[PDB]
């Protein structure tokens, strides 16, 4: 029930260092809808090009 | 002969060519052709059954195997003689395995069909007190991937569902429904749109 | 928004136009009937045995982004092609003119994408480096393509309304004679004659003169037509 | 869907029921490990011979040119077999068949 | 033979030459050979000599 | 019902025509400038430097039935031809609509019954 | 009276056009769709992509010597042809009507007398 977001479809998530974006990803559609939890698994990796 | 190499009144039309004669298959991969393809099978089955492809291919330092990563839209056309290609099979890409087989570096390519998205997902309302055809169209719309048209459904015996199938898998529900109702053929067909209609 | 047509074909094709020595086009008869087919002067959509035009839309799915073409010819105008100078083999001789392609769809190209609520230009394209690589573009408001190409129509997907022009030939020349002519608008021209009747708007068949305005004068004493 | 072109998302589904978890968290973990179990891996055997000293969970670098293979892998089994002098490394993963 | 768009010269034809719109500009020459120059009397135009209209007698 | 005539030719014609894989056209110059004549839409009678149609009937017997055809080319269109794909020798291609071949008569036929 | 042009092509030409049998023209596609674009029932000047003429008069001095003709192709008719019937290599076959060469001049023609 958070207020800018419940009843509303969600489409893209990022995270954040205050303002800034580092990430963002493009989401499958849902509703938020009334009394729904909604938690990230936003997996960061650090890799060499071999 | 082909264009340009050829002197005027010197050689015949179209020559030395002539008229296409037996089966081939043409794999098409992400709009892309295979071209190194040499043999294909091809499974269309009733619904209890995953419908599948199977392509074998050669490979060189492992350049085809990077054309086929999981979820590839792969197409399979037929023409035999001089018939138009017909699109036989479409899928996507479930395995791609490449191994030796003694000196050449074979590509296998495993491919299911949309009859997936009927078996991989559940009914999520109640349908009680909802005719089939009623439930057809909840469960499609809500439930599952592919396009409903209210065209393509012909319930031959429409009557209301007393159970709430509320957690069955989209095609044990279906084909409870056809049981009930007068042995429907459903399924995806190549327009992406489900129907349930009658059999024969 | 792009798509290849797989069993699409195009000709003729040399090493004057773009493809590499080995992949120039077959001399095939079907391919000189449907090339001697032409009878325009720009690129245009070609018509059937019955003067309707080929590569029709069909199956037009409202808002749901999809629109089938069906079979047909094109007459595609591309300019900057090389020949070869008589009995030489290299080619040589930089064309003055653009000079058309044949493209035949032998089949349905089916559910093309839109772009979603909005106006899109269908333009079918030629790809003149490798024989044969025919593609449509299909995009709100996009761009033409820079190779050899044609606009097959536009669509809007938000009311699926479709118009296009190029869907026949366009055609100067500088005399024409006929049994019977028949236009759909406008028959224009510095001179209007005719030999033997004038039949008006209203479908009625003058056989004597026509009369122009301010003609009251004839009416009066002593003129023709007195009253 | 954009690879079939589905009117929307490629859903594929499972439904597990674990009761006698309390809280959410442990929840989104059982269905995250489902979910990671599960998910598509280069497999596979490589052949050679050797190795005695190699374990399970050890890296090693791995050329072959015809498969355009030239990486650095986790071995996830050896296989020693006399007689026809193969050691089999299975690498990145290991899946069953029937038996999974 | 169909077109979209024939520009030409001259245009000259042996039987119907119809449209559902017939354009003469600079010039035309009616069934019996009268070539007008300007517009033409629509039926029933007889109002337009009454008192004080354009074309009075 | 027969008029077999023995001196007319018809082009273009290979196998993706109906024919034999050895009885195929050849490349004359003369046939692709008189192919290049085609215009129109539908099957028709060629007409001369002038316009004026040829293949013209003369010389009609009436009541001792014969009849005489002049020379000249009438383009005549035929459904579902076979062409060449690409680079390929093989004919594999169908083509959706309706082509024509010219067909040259270079001398009168006479008496036709 | 003479200007020869260095440059400029013509297209198609056989044994039955009137060459010679080493000097047959070669089948460019740049010439099949040049050819192909004729239309008309005589011989004509050709209209470029927007449908102007091409093959324009230019530099148009009011009293010197010299005017220039601009590039561009024209349709040029000749009769009495001979073509290959049937599958015969032997050219037999007299046409019935006069047929089209394109001319095709790459470049301007400067400064003709
Ligand atoms: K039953
Ligand atoms: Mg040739
Ligand atoms: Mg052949
Ligand atoms: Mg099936
Ligand atoms: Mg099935
Ligand atoms: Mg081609
Ligand atoms: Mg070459
Ligand atoms: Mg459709
Ligand atoms: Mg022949
Ligand atoms: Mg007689
Ligand atoms: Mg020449
Ligand atoms: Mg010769
Ligand atoms: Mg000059």
């Amino acid at each position: 029930n958070t207020s800018g977001i419940v009843g509303q479809t969600v489409r893209e998530a990022g995270l954040k260092s205050g303002s800034t974006l580092l990430t963002r990803h493009i989401l499958a559609e849902f509703l938020l809808d009334t009394d729904q939890r909604l938690a990230s698994s936003e997996s960061t990796r650090f890799t060499s090009d071999n | 002969p082909q264009l340009g190499d050829s002197k005027l009144g010197e050689s015949q039309l179209g020559s030395p060519g002539t008229l296409k004669q037996g089966v081939e298959w043409t794999v098409v991969v992400d709009g892309e052709e295979q071209n190194n393809v040499w043999d294909v099978q091809v499974v269309d089955t009733a619904n209890p059954f995953g419908d599948y492809a199977v392509f074998k291919m050669d490979d060189r330092g492992g350049q085809a195997f990077e054309a086929y990563p999981r979820g590839t839209r792969v197409e399979a056309y037929v023409s035999e003689g001089t018939e138009p290609l017909d699109n036989r099979f479409t899928g996507y890409v479930v395995e791609r395995r490449e191994n030796e087989q003694q000196g050449a570096d074979v590509l296998e390519v495993e491919a299911y069909s949309f009859d997936q998205f009927l078996r991989r997902n559940t009914v999520t309302n109640d349908q009680t007190g909802n005719t089939i055809s009623q439930a057809l169209a909840d469960i499609i719309q809500t439930d599952t991937p592919v396009r409903f048209n209210a065209a393509n459904i012909t319930v031959g015996d429409d009557q209301e569902l007393t159970r709430s199938y509320q957690g069955d898998p989209v095609e044990n529900a279906l084909r409870d429904f056809a049981f009930k109702s007068t042995n429907e053929d459903f399924g995806v067909g190549d327009d992406l749109e489900f129907f349930f209609q009658p059999r024969e | 928004a792009d798509t290849t047509i797989i069993d699409a074909v195009v000709f003729p094709q040399d090493d004057g136009t773009g493809v590499s020595n080995g992949d120039e086009d077959y001399d095939s008869a079907g391919y000189l009937a449907s090339l001697a087919r032409y009878a325009g002067d720009g690129s245009y959509v070609g018509g059937d045995s019955t003067g309707s035009p080929t590569l029709q839309f069909a199956n037009i799915d409202t808002a749901n982004e999809e629109v089938d073409i069906q079979p047909g010819h094109a007459f595609i105008l591309e300019s900057g092609h090389i020949v070869q100078s008589g009995s030489q083999k290299t080619y040589d001789t930089n064309l003055p003119d653009s000079v058309p392609y044949v493209v035949i769809l032998p089949s349905s190209v089916t559910n093309v994408p839109l772009d979603t609520d909005v106006d899109n230009d269908v333009w079918l394209a030629v790809d003149p480096t490798s024989n044969d690589s025919v593609y449509i573009r299909s995009g709100n408001g996009l761009s033409a393509p820079s190779d050899p190409s044609v606009k097959l129509g536009t669509v809007n997907s938000s009311t699926g309304s479709t118009t296009r022009p190029n869907d026949l030939a366009d055609h100067s020349v500088d005399a024409l004679n006929a049994t019977t002519i028949d236009a759909s608008d406008t028959v224009t021209g510095d001179t209007v004659d005719a030999t033997t009747t004038l039949t008006d708007a209203a479908g009625v068949s003058h056989t004597g003169e026509l009369e122009d305005i301010n003609h009251g004068s004839k009416h009066e004493d002593g003129g023709s037509d007195e009253i | 869907q954009d690879s079939l072109g589905l009117p929307s998302p490629g859903t594929q589904r499972k439904e597990l029921q674990r009761p006698l978890v309390t809280d959410i968290s442990d929840a989104e973990d059982i269905g995250r490990k489902y979910l990671a179990f599960r998910n598509s891996t280069l497999s596979g055997t490589v052949t050679t011979y050797g190795l005695y000293d190699a374990e399970p969970g050890d890296t090693i670098d791995i050329t072959i040119d015809p498969r355009g293979i030239d990486e650095e892998f986790v071995i996830a089994a050896i296989e020693y077999r006399w007689g026809v002098d193969e050691t089999i490394l299975t690498v990145v993963e290991k899946r069953g068949d029937v038996d999974d």
